[PDB]
């Protein structure tokens, strides 16, 4: 028998309970930082490395900024929630 | 062994939600980037080997019937599953056009006992929303 | 920079 | 493959 | 400049929202012995993903809830990790 | 580069959280097997390199002042943290033997701008408690 | 097994 919850991934773009920046001439954080880890490593790198990049090319390379004083320099810190069994590899 | 097997004809199929445009009544405003989101998706996850579709500004019916249909499609030559979803969002929850649905209802579709076809087989969801209002302030 |  | 520290 | 505080945490659980966890009186939890039996063998040379990712494997296999009872009778158990994690991680060099 | 800095004086601290007996009014019942579980962790963690403590029968204040002041110590000198709560659980939640207490409130002391001694370096928590009372029944 |  297999759990019927076991082999899912979740990739979140934040954390629960928080924002996800969205730049409407560059795009969002999560998306962008994504592509650019995966169109040069999503061959050669397992999922949960190419993730963990992900995250801290969006925990580091960006830093929001707005008008209100509330919403100014702000961070994100994206999620990965892991059921997966055994390493993913795009490729072979 | 310790790897997925990826030795199948497909790598597998990609749905891409990207909802842009809201109606009135959700009170949401429109997504403006999203589509350079959706492209840049499309073409990496095309890179990977996925067979990708992009459906846009979806309502909480049609994003519910595309992963309930999706799922009862044939993945026996498929190497795994993929769903990204670009969308206004809420903690557990996500926007269609018309109204928010939860995220688990898109993706319970794919449970093993209901989606015999990918048992054992990587099940992929990306997420972009917000899950909450909270804002990180950052240190030093 | 907006949110969703 | 096999990551490698 | 800055780094969010949300960040670099990792979140193990024995099992995934919703659900139950089971744990044996004369043997003990079925994650815990996982978990601490990966970790004799590759602690000190496994990224904790790859350590944990074969913890949700071995737990989701070799496990099944032996009861006298058509409810709690042979069930299943799949560990969930979260991580929020920006480096890989190995304990030890 | 792309690996967490271990060049410290030592691994870390590494907290366990052995909960076995609850107060009749709580509807909690003895865990028996955590003890072997708590003396496995232990053992196991010694050798990775950790200074680990064990903690058995905690009430809710005492689990969330422990970890306060573990939070308010001086990690300087650490390469990583590491918490394993053994209890009882409901989703969002771990038990106290005194009654429940949510599992962020718990970890939120180590957040980056509230223990600014462990920032940019791995949190660890493992956690073996129920989170709701469904059962997965199995496919295959 | 009982559970947790």
């Amino acid at each position: 028998k297999i759990p019927v919850e076991a082999d899912f991934l979740f990739a979140y773009s934040t954390v629960p309970g928080y924002y996800s920046w969205r730049s409407p001439g560059r795009g969002s954080w999560f998306v962008q930082a994504l592509c650019s880890i995966l169109e040069e490593h999503g061959k050669d790198l397992e999922i949960m490395q190419i993730l963990t990049r992900v995250n801290d090319r969006v925990a580091r390379h960006f830093e929001s900024q707005s008008d209100d004083p509330h919403f100014h320099e702000k961070k994100q810190i994206p999620c990965v929630v892991s059921m997966l069994t055994k390493e993913l590899y795009f490729s072979q | 062994t310790y790897q997925y097997n990826m030795n199948f004809e497909k790598l597998g199929k990609c749905i891409i939600i990207n909802n842009k445009n809201f109606d009135k009544v959700t009170g949401m405003g429109v997504r403006n980037g999203t589509d350079k989101d959706a492209e840049a998706l499309f073409k990496c996850f095309r890179s990977l080997g996925f067979d990708v579709i992009v459906y846009n500004d979806c309502s909480c019916a049609k994003m519910q019937d595309l992963l309930k249909k999706a799922s009862e499609e044939d993945h026996t030559n498929a190497a795994c599953f993929a769903c990204i979803l670009l969308s206004h969002g809420e903690e557990n929850v996500i926007y269609g056009k018309d109204g928010v649905t939860p995220i688990k209802d898109l993706t319970a579709h794919f449970r093993g006992d209901r989606c015999k076809t990918l048992l054992e087989k990587p099940k992929l969801f990306f997420i972009q929303a917000c899950r909450g209002t909270e804002l990180d302030d950052g240190i030093q | 920079w907006e949110h969703x | 493959q096999g990551h490698g520290e």
